[PDB]
């Protein structure tokens, strides 16, 4: 047989030399199994050694893949060339600054994640006492929301984040919600200030595209609305404490 | 000094035009306009009602312009769209576990529609039949 | 880097109203638009069911006073809330946006309240 | 070079590195800890594990059973005092992970559930759905955020360590985004860089698992221990090498050839068990080595199915059904559909043996310390003497948290009692790194690094696979020597400073070649068959406790040669025979 070739448009940028990003074009051989990740590797190996990008796992579990394919945020390792025979344009992950080629500044993402204290709080139990008790029912409360691989596709997806870079964002809020709903955790109060902030849940207008593009089906949109409900309760209780 | 020059892509006011998913979001927000327009119509109808039979007749004539009719026909379509989309979204606020599994959202959606269907019948019955 | 001591937003108040408004207008707006907007003016109703007399009887009745109040007011708080964010998302800059829309809602609410206690 | 101060420096932010970082923060609340990683922590390879972590838990279990399984499964190349320490500390650490929030799967009563891996008789493997590594790592990472003692250096690629007068004094790293070098001074340094499975053409490993840490240690006269013992997982997807977990066969899956025949019964793992009832030690739940070898035999008979990506057997899961699949195997179904166009409900999954885990690694004692004072090693990058000649399924994740803790605490103590070294000698070492880097950049000769890589991978696959011969091991040894010459003639055409991966991938390959040579040389000299090391030549096809009950140590001298010394295996209560 003979492998079919595909012309791929990769949006290059080198801050030492370029004043703005600019498209380049590479013919890449492919078959039904070939991923955008495979193709990026082929390019670097044979066409442009200076093509920089993030990746590692190759199986859509680490989250370093994140990038725009035809204005849709996707993971390179779960994007396949067979599906783009009419053309394929690859850009750096949207709503993040472009540092170099397909590598973006993820700092705000990490800082948002850190801010919401994503760890068990206020549980005095020690290991000599054995584990906590937690039923399937209790785990079902937060479990889906614990599946976030921090790929940041939901940030590229959210136009509110595009319009407001201080918005702590879907994944960050989702993680706060994940611990807030963990029966083992007692630090809900330690996380609300952020969630109650205008840059917290209240920057969300429920566009819902974060859940759409989420490769691990976390449904962060649902975590935010539940967050809005929880923030509202917290507002009411706060009004009624003249203490 | 750094050798980095972070390129920040701007976001235009036409961001929503590009992707049909963003378009349906904007169209949802769009439903607000007729809704507000309808609430306004009702205030006119309310005060035309208190000013007596004369004012009420002028209100009813307005409603059969019939450019207004087409606007109201559109208003109805918007309201039904708002309903369809509202019931798709409200379920996401509930975190309900049934038999060690997070429920939803179909069981809730169906219920909301059942209430809408009954309400419409109960109200149409009460308003017209007597 | 990120604000450690952020101001609590007052959004829950408006969101709550927006929430009740959307739910009310989802269930009850279609039939009402059909009645007032279409059936009434085209005269597609039996006898004197939607005649001036019977409407006034209903309106003036206590249930009608409360019903017409919520029917008008609840959708406004939902709709004006949505317009407030349509401006933001279209990047149309509105001076004192917060106060304008929610003030308009306040105003109209009051005007409606005057209406349902008669003028 | 900008210079930073730290009590201890940790190289790598996987399971082991984080656990170490957290431990040191708790051992000394006033400590300043520098956690270094060329990726953001959560991209570390520990994230990809789906089987589980071993810890004794059921009433009818004993630490002696877990100790015995490990030692026997290690074919008696385990350091028995280390195995004993290990088993006794797993429950503490698995429970602690639970306390830090790790969502371990549960029984109805709300206690943690366990299941069977690594051929074990009594089930003890704790599991977080089929995302155990993901959950372990994210739990560990996220937990580390509350400890301000830990200053992370995210996306910093460590180049070399700083050693003087037999004592480690810091390290040199490149800020990947800036392109600038940085000195980190610390009187204790913990290597936690993962294994070296990317020296193989086909593997289950993430791109980052390049053997960097093992290479750096080689450079300073620290030997790499038992490097010949490389573990293949028997069921990986062809081409990509992506892991299809043992869980598939745990939930009753089967392995068949082109004739639909369950070949495993003919290779000593009979008799066939019925579709509903898989039994431990039999058929598709037989010994890992026997299963991986069965494929090879079937390939010889021409019973493997042929595909574009390679010769395969079929992993058939149709007879499982939805409920079982989507409760315990959902991710496998996504993997199958995406990477081989196969729906497990309606079709069989193609598979073949695939390079997986690096049993060998940096030589350490029972406290995770190397022959260089203050320099520690932990996790897959190390050889603490836990795994001997074959690692037990699900003992790797437990090692990370058990010895990660130890190393974290141990390193805290050395730092405290270190005392100052010679300032000029150290700065000279730092200059040495910066200079060696400039030499590589200014290097030229028009060789493409990628092709050397491609060929290294092919050589390891052919020479150091499931079945080994002196012909092909020599062929691989010679091939690597060739590629080492070619490496000096490589030219790195990208001279940019902003996230220049051309330079970085080339450095990785350098380490890989050094490690690959240790693997091949160790294998060639080991004239016996033991665990994952299996030979076909006359007089080498069997275990030999008379002559080869000993660890291989591979040194690399300044002249670029790979020399071997051998060391003894500590026995306590379980001698062989
Ligand atoms: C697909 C798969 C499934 C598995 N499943 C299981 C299982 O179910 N149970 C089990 O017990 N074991 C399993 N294993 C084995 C086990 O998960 C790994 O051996 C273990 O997680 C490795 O952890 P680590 O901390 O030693 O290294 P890693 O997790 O690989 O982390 C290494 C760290 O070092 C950093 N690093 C490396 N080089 C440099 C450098 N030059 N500069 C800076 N940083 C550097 C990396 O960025 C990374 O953060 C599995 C392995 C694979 C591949
Ligand atoms: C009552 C409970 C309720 C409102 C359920 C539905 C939740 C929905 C539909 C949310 C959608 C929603 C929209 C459309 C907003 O514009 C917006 C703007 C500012 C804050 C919050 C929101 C918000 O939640
Ligand atoms: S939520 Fe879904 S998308 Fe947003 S980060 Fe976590 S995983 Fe990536
Ligand atoms: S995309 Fe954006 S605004 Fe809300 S629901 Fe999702 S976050
Ligand atoms: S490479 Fe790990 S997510 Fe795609």
């Amino acid at each position: 047989a003979e492998m079919k070739n595909l012309k791929i448009e990769v949006v290059r940028y080198n801050p030492e030399v370029d004043t703005a990003p600019h498209s380049a074009f590479y013919e890449v051989p492919y078959d039904a199994t070939t991923s955008l990740l495979d193709a990026l590797g082929y390019i670097k190996d044979n066409l442009a050694p200076d093509l920089s990008y993030r990746w590692s796992c190759r199986m859509a579990i680490c989250g370093s893949c994140g990038m725009m394919v035809n204005n849709v945020p996707k993971l390179a390792c779960k994007t396949f060339l067979r599906d783009y025979t009419d053309g394929m344009k690859v850009e750096a992950l949207a709503n993040f600054p472009i540092e170099r080629d397909l590598v973006v500044d993820m700092t705000h993402f990490i800082e948002s994640l850190e801010a919401i204290k994503p760890y068990i709080i206020g549980n005095s139990r020690t290991a000599d006492q054995g584990t906590n008790i937690q039923t399937p029912a209790q785990m079902a409360k937060y479990h889906q929301f614990s599946g976030c691989i921090n790929c940041g596709l939901c940030y590229a997806a959210c136009p509110q984040f595009g319009l407001n870079p201080e918005f702590i964002g879907p994944a960050a809020i989702t993680l706060a919600h994940r611990y807030n709903e963990d029966s083992r955790d007692h630090g809900k109060k330690e996380r609300m200030a952020q969630l109650n902030s205008q840059n917290g849940v209240w920057s969300c207008t429920f566009v819902g595209y974060c859940s759409e593009v989420c490769p691990k089906h976390v449904d962060p949109a649902a975590a935010i609305q539940q967050g809005k409900v929880e923030s509202s309760k917290d507002f009411l209780i706060a009004t009624l404490k003249p203490r | 000094t750094t050798k980095r020059k972070p390129y920040v892509r701007p976001m235009t006011s036409t961001w929503w035009k590009k992707l049909p998913f963003y378009r349906f979001y904007m169209l949802r927000l769009g439903t607000a306009v007729p809704a507000v327009w309808f609430s306004i119509e009702l205030i006119f109808g309310l005060f035309a009602l208190k000013n007596g039979p004369e004012a009420w007749a002028g209100f009813v004539d307005f409603l059969q312009n019939p450019v207004i009719v087409i606007i109201n026909l559109i208003t109805l379509a918007a309201a039904l769209l708002h309903t369809k989309t509202w019931f798709e979204l409200a379920p996401k606020a509930a975190n309900i576990i049934v038999k060690d599994e997070k429920m939803g959202p179909e069981p809730i959606i169906k219920s909301l529609w059942a209430v809408t269907v009954v309400a419409t019948i109960v109200i149409l019955f009460v308003a017209l039949y007597w | 880097m990120i604000n450690p001591n952020p101001k609590r937003s007052d959004e829950p108040v408006f969101w709550g109203l927006f929430g009740a408004g959307g739910m009310w207008s989802a269930i009850i707006a279609p039939v009402m638009i059909l009645l007032v907007g279409i059936l009434l003016p085209l005269g597609l109703f039996p006898g004197d069911a939607l005649s001036y007399e019977r409407v006034l009887a209903f309106a003036q009745s206590f249930i009608g006073r409360v019903f017409l109040f919520l029917m008008i007011v609840l959708p406004l708080w939902c709709g004006l809330h949505r317009m407030h964010h349509a401006m933001h998302d279209l990047k149309i800059h509105v001076p004192a946006g917060k106060w304008v829309f929610y003030g308009l809602a306040a105003i109209l609410t009051v005007v409606t309240l005057i209406g349902v206690v008669t003028i | 070079m900008q210079t930073f101060q730290a009590d201890l420096a940790i190289v790598g932010a996987g399971g082991a590195g984080l656990r170490a970082a957290i431990a040191a923060a708790q051992a000394n609340p006033n400590a300043k800890i520098a956690l270094i990683s060329k990726v953001y922590p959560m991209r570390s390879h520990t994230v990809a594990a789906e089987g589980g972590s071993a810890a004794v838990a059921q009433d009818h279990d004993s630490f002696e059973y877990h100790f015995h399984d490990t030692v026997a499964g290690g074919d008696w190349l385990c350091e028995q005092d280390v195995v004993d320490y290990f088993v006794h500390h797993c429950p503490t650490e698995m429970t602690q992970l639970e306390l830090w929030g790790c969502p371990w799967s549960r029984r109805p009563d709300g206690s943690v559930n366990v299941r069977r891996f690594g051929g074990m008789k009594i089930e003890r493997t704790w599991f977080a759905a089929d995302k155990t590594g993901f959950h372990m790592l994210h739990t560990l990472f996220q937990t580390s955020l509350q400890f301000p003692q830990i200053q992370r250096f995210d996306e910093h690629f460590v180049l070399d360590i700083l050693v003087d007068d037999g004592h480690v004094r810091g390290l040199v790293a490149m800020n990947m985004m800036e392109g600038t070098l940085v000195q980190i001074r610390a009187n204790a340094v913990v290597m936690a860089t993962g294994g070296a499975g990317r020296v193989y053409r086909y593997n289950t490993n993430g791109g980052i698992v390049t053997g960097d840490g093992m290479g750096m240690a080689l450079s300073h006269g620290v030997p790499l221990r038992d490097m010949e013992f490389v573990q293949y997982h028997p069921t990986g997807l062809p081409g990509s090498g992506i892991l299809m977990t043992e869980g598939c066969r745990g939930e009753g899956g089967i392995l068949v050839n082109k004739n639909g025949y369950r070949y495993l019964q003919d290779y000593g793992m009979g008799p066939e068990t019925p579709l509903g009832e898989p039994k431990n030690k039999y058929m598709e739940l037989g010994p890992r080595d026997k299963v991986s070898q069965a494929f090879w035999h079937e390939w010889r008979k021409g019973n493997t199915i042929s595909t574009p990506r390679g010769d395969v057997v079929y992993l058939d899961l149709r007879h499982l059904g939805e409920k079982k699949l989507h409760e315990r195997l959902p991710f496998i179904c996504e993997l199958a559909k995406a990477y081989v166009g196969v729906d497990p409900v309606k079709e069989p999954i193609p598979v073949r043996p695939t390079a997986h885990y690096t049993m060998g690694g940096i030589e350490t004692d029972q406290n995770c310390e190397t022959r260089i004072k203050g320099l520690f090693a932990v996790g897959e990058c190390s050889s603490v003497g836990l795994h001997g000649a074959n690692r037990l399924g699900s003992n790797s994740l437990a090692e990370l948290v058990v010895f990660g803790r130890l190393a974290g605490e141990q390193a805290t103590e050395r730092a405290a009692t270190a005392g100052n070294g010679n300032e000029a000698a150290i700065e000279a070492q730092a200059a040495g790194v910066e200079q060696r880097l400039k030499d590589l950049v200014n290097q030229d000769g028009g060789e493409n690094w990628a092709k050397i890589r491609d060929e290294m991978g092919l050589a390891m696959e052919e020479g150091c696979g499931i079945y080994r011969t002196p012909e092909l091991m020599q062929k691989t040894i010679d091939k690597l020597a060739e590629l080492q010459e070619r490496f000096k003639r490589v030219r790195i055409t990208d001279t940019s400073s902003v996230f220049n991966t051309d330079l970085l991938y080339t450095i990785e390959l350098g380490h890989g070649l050094n490690v690959a040579e240790c693997m091949a040389h160790s294998a060639m000299a080991r004239k016996e068959s033991r665990g994952a090391h299996q030979r076909l030549d006359e007089g080498c096809t069997e275990r030999d406790d008379v002559n080869f009950l000993k660890h291989t140590l591979a040194f690399r001298d300044a002249d670029g040669t790979t020399r071997l010394e051998y060391s003894d295996v500590k026995i306590t209560t379980l001698p062989p025979a």
